[PDB]
């Protein structure tokens, strides 16, 4: 089905970046 | 603690519950609009539903992401209304996009309503059961020829300000004409570019030095006269 | 690869910011010290002798006098001569 | 060679010409940083790489004798710098085209700039030239936010008169403090060494924010696509929104 | 005086018995390329201000 | 407003469209190549399409992602070739991975390609109508053994560039030679660590003190000789 | 199909990823 | 992204213990691509040669 | 089983330099107007500073460098540095 899988993608990816900037600002990396 | 009544909390623990109805108040008077009241369903007699003696009319809408938080960003929820036939965007024509607006969203248990909503009527009736939660509008993010999206806000939110809201000297002033800083009350003897203007239905101050002397009211200017602190 | 699916319209995720930012870029502010107090100085002025160390040549559009870089500063003894032959010293 | 730089009158219509001479345009100081040699970037792109025509619109445009508050009679905007700092290049062109209300684009294989002009409709559209992607409805309005509404704006500015010191001058709307709340913000007015400029730039960023609050997105068929270059004026004549049929 | 060199004094004024005075003498970069002189004479050279 | 002529935008307004057709140029004059003409179709005779005169051969390429803003980032599209028999490779071997060269699209219509395209020959053709693009390789971002992947740039893009060019030193000169400050064109007499040589081949200043005076230009030297301002 | 889910997701994941960023550095976030 | 003009930050003990920058780059450098400048200090440099 | 979607990523780490692949490259300091143009050390302070705020520092040869200052008083001093010569007049 097309909006639940939306809606659902759409989530995933927002806390799939949430966790890069999560994990990116430590000590190093590029320091977002 | 919220201030719910016993019975309904206690009805909130049975194991068959029913039927839980949402309705929404916009209040536009603190903008010069009216007050309308929309529910997402109506009755079994095909009737606006009536709640406490007002009618609450069928009409699209519905909310997502409501909700109460302390860490990082404030909650916005997001509230959607069908635009079919202009409807919405005959009021945000007129209104600036509903923005500084007031929601109000009531929450009530189906065996509570009014006996009318009912063919043999409600004998389980109490008109003062129900939750109640509000926000301001803060933009319009989409107005389609199908839908519109709106953006809630809590009204208590800050953010773009600046806690001492005050800028030391300036050539110019910094209250506002008429209140209870400045302190005039007079007839009307100058206008916005300082012309002897004896009409009071244009009367402004150009909130310098000489609109000021204008009224006999340098007493209370408030841009200070140092200039020369820099240069000097 | 026919048709583009998810046309993904941008709209207001680029008002958010601001609207006179998406017809003017705006400016950038100066970062304030302390030790400075209240000499808010911008980007174009510059009143006071600078050191030319390292540094980058400043340019100048208009009026406006300003400062400079030292690049050599010396303190000699003044002898006595004018443009001519006339030296009194009585 | 058209320009003359004393009282800023033009005669003629202007060649690919150029002639060295002072000045205190704000168009051509933009030209002198961009295409030089030595210390402006010149390696990088070449004389033909930018649109002179439009830098000479602007030029054109900045000179319109606009009145002051004294009474007096001066140009609209005048550049009045001393760059004495090591910054970013793309800094640099982005606080020239906040002072002159331009953006930049490269369009037609040309880098541009385009400003707030008014100017003549090039095209219309209307329902029948516009694609529904799915749900039926075409076009696609948005609107500001409340908190982005700013109504109250202090520009600093330097002031020859007394100290070539900077002073802040505040600008707001009474009645957009009384429909809205009060937004203040600060800006750095570039090269500003008048008090009327700096208060024209406050004035046209409050007027311009509270005025144009609506943006529209929608989709064109290829016949159109190439006939837009960008950055152009159109009208959007819809009969879904007008009540009406267009 | 304009153009793109220029120089100018003031008449020194001090004799008053023999004494050894001393000079300072700095140089100045303003700024790059082609430039324009002062807007007035000598006098826009401004030490401690006026 | 675009360079369109009246004939090709009349075109663009019926319904039945004709096919489109993009052309590209890889130009590398500036860089130490050759100019070489790409299509990503033929005609129906299996032939090079032939295009005001000229003859772009078939070849697998795809442009994507142009868009042209003023705000935000710059644009970098990218521009996909098949690397097949290793023939991408082998100029990317010699030509420092395509680095610095340019590319200019050309979009045009069917009904006016050259008649030698079609059986029966176009009547309608006109080598003056297309549209017409060009950009900056900026890197190869990934080269396999069976494609090839170029971000593309626009000329004008300013990234990692300062604006006050001028750089103020002590020993070190700060333009190149010869070119327009070094007033020099005598003899080759020095070389990079300042040796005695009389060859043209290995001239080159050793931007330093020593080398302006060798070659009495000591007058045009851009190495200020403060050095002694911080100790002091 | 492979490929065009791919670029579905891709592209899905780009807005979300923007919206995360603008909203992270507004007033009470972590400024990205 | 490929850089050919470097500054770098050292401390010149025979001076005055002063920060002083030094310029490097390569003409063919400067001739084939653009020219990239970049600063970065040399960290516990004490002579121009390191 | 299958462990797809590898993703290399070799191409997304030049994209920030290549000399940085194999040097971490050395931090840099920020510039204050206040002082002047000079531009500071990372790991040289000529200026003697406060015993307070600033750690106590480590020192790894040469530099003639500054301190951190932990009292300073001023008093009147004995005529005579010892033995039995103490002149006046
Ligand atoms: S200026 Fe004088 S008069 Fe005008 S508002 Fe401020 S106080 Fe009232
Ligand atoms: S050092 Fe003297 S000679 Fe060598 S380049 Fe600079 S100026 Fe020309």
């Amino acid at each position: 089905i097309g909006p639940a899988a939306l809606k659902a993608v759409y989530d995933m990816a927002r806390k799939g970046a949430r966790d890069e900037i999560q994990t990116q600002m430590r000590d190093g990396g590029l320091f977002s | 603690m919220q201030d719910i009544r016993q019975e309904t909390l206690n009805e909130c623990t049975r194991a068959e519950q029913s039927a839980s109805v949402v309705l929404w108040e916009i209040d536009l008077t603190e903008v010069g609009g009216e007050r309308y009241f929309f529910c997402n369903e109506q009755n079994e007699k095909g009737e606006p539903v009536t709640w406490q003696g007002r009618q609450y009319q069928p009409y699209p809408i519905q909310g997502s992401g409501f909700e109460l938080n302390g860490k990082g960003t404030s909650t916005r929820p997001t509230l959607t209304v069908s635009n079919l036939y202009g409807m919405v965007t005959g009021m945000a024509e007129d209104m600036q996009s509903l923005v500084g607006g007031t929601v109000v969203r009531r929450k009530v248990y189906a065996r509570f309503l009014d006996a009318v909503n009912f063919v043999n009527g409600n004998s389980y009736a109490d008109p003062e059961q129900e939750v109640i939660s509000r926000w301001r509008i803060e933009q319009c993010s989409e107005l389609s020829a199908v839908s519109a999206s709106f953006v809630l806000s809590t009204p208590t939110e800050t953010d773009g300000a600046v806690f001492p809201g005050r800028i030391m000297l300036a050539n110019t002033c910094t209250w506002t004409y008429r209140g209870d800083e400045c302190g005039y009350s007079g007839p009307a003897v100058a206008d916005e570019y300082d012309q002897p203007t004896s009409d009071i239905t244009k009367d402004k101050c150009s909130k310098c030095l000489s609109g000021c002397k204008f009224r006999n009211n340098v007493g209370n200017f408030g841009g200070f006269l140092s200039i020369n602190k820099l240069s000097q | 690869g026919g048709m583009t699916g998810v046309l993904f319209s941008l709209g207001a995720s680029m008002v958010l910011g601001g609207v006179a930012q998406m017809l003017a870029p705006k400016a950038r502010t100066p970062r304030i010290q302390t030790t400075d107090n209240g000499k808010q100085n911008t980007y174009f002025s510059s009143l006071d002798n600078m050191v030319a160390q390292g540094n980058v040549l400043p340019v100048l559009y208009g009026e406006m006098r300003v400062g400079s870089r030292v690049v050599s500063q010396e303190i000699s003894t003044a002898d006595e001569g004018d443009g001519g032959q006339v030296v009194v010293i009585g | 060679s058209n320009y003359n730089p004393q009282t800023r009158q033009y005669s003629g219509i202007w060649d690919g010409t150029f002639k060295p001479a002072y000045s205190n345009n704000m168009a051509w100081c933009l030209w002198d940083m961009l295409t030089h040699p030595r210390y402006g970037m010149g390696k990088r792109l070449g004389a033909a790489d930018v649109d002179k025509w439009a830098l000479y619109v602007i030029g054109q445009y900045c000179d319109q004798s606009v009145p002051d508050g004294f009474g007096g009679t001066e140009p609209r905007i005048t550049c009045n710098a001393y760059l004495t700092t090591q910054r970013k290049a793309w800094d640099v062109l982005s606080d020239f085209c906040s002072a002159m209300r331009c953006m930049p684009v490269w369009n037609g294989q040309t880098l541009t700039f385009v400003q707030d002009r008014p100017s003549d409709k090039t095209w219309t559209y209307n329902r029948s030239n516009v694609v529904m992607p799915d749900d039926g409805a075409p076009f696609r309005y948005s609107f500001s936010a409340l908190k982005d509404r700013h109504n109250a704006v202090e520009v600093n500015w330097i002031d020859p008169n007394n100290g070539w010191e900077t002073a802040t001058e505040l600008v707001e709307d009474t009645q957009a403090i009384a429909r809205y709340g009060r937004n203040v913000t600060k800006m750095d007015a570039f090269g500003c060494t008048s008090r009327g400029q700096a208060h024209r730039a406050g004035l046209w960023l409050i007027k311009t924010e509270l005025l144009e609050t609506q943006t529209v997105d929608f989709s064109v068929g290829a016949e159109g696509l190439r006939h837009v270059p960008g950055d152009v004026i159109e009208i959007c004549d819809d009969d879904y929104a007008g009540i009406s049929t267009g | 005086m304009g153009k793109g060199s220029s120089k100018g004094h003031t008449p020194r004024e001090a004799k008053d018995n023999l004494k050894s005075t001393q000079l300072l003498s700095v140089i100045d970069a303003i700024s790059e390329g082609p430039i324009e002189g002062p807007v007035d004479g000598l006098k826009s050279v401004l030490l401690n201000s006026t």
